[PDB]
């Protein structure tokens, strides 16, 4: 249970949503990341933010996506831009809480953000 | 106390120490290591099919 995740909403193409993997308290991790998953498709990586500051981006996401951590509120911020309908998916927040040397991400509690003109 | 690779011989013995311990009302497991040799646990009653 522990970590609780929420945020985001339905938008239209061309808009921008500043979604956040809002946590519930101060947490420890080494590489925070966000996923997506559409029905009939597997989960695909979107972005990666580590404790050091490395920012990994997938092929379809450079030039439009920014990641910022707010250690004051202990939450990363997941801000999309130039949104297109292909981005509609079951968004996940995989965590890097250490577990036997790292693992057991909390992506199961996801958010529902749909990009469509109607 | 369980030392993982028990070295009984002075030159060196290379056998593991993983006895099938009981699980009564929960356990407290603490591990001290430096190269991630502890990889998990298996739980059950008879540990068979
Ligand atoms: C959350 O709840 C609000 C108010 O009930 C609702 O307008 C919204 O559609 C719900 N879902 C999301 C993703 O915000």
């Amino acid at each position: 249970v522990q970590l609780q995740e929420s945020g985001g909403g339905l938008v239209q193409p061309g808009g921008s949503l500043r979604l956040s993997c809002v946590a519930s308290g101060s947490v420890t991790f080494n590489s925070m990341g966000w996923y997506r998953q559409a029905p009939g498709k597997q989960r695909e990586l979107v972005a990666q933010i580590t404790a050091g500051g490395d920012t990994h981006y997938a092929d379809s996401v450079k030039g439009r996506f920014t990641i910022s951590e707010h250690r004051g509120k202990n939450a990363v911020y997941l801000e999309m831009h130039s949104l297109k309908p292909e981005d509609t998916a079951v968004y996940y927040c995989h965590l890097q809480v250490p577990f036997l040397g790292g693992g057991y991400d909390y992506w199961g509690q996801g958010t529902q953000v749909t990009v469509s003109s109607g | 106390w369980f030392h993982a690779i028990h070295v009984s011989g002075t030159n060196g013995t290379k056998r593991f120490d993983n006895p099938v311990l009981p699980f009564n009302d929960g356990v407290y497991f603490a591990s001290t290591e430096k190269s991630n040799i502890i990889r998990g646990w298996i739980f059950g009653t008879t540990l068979d099919s």
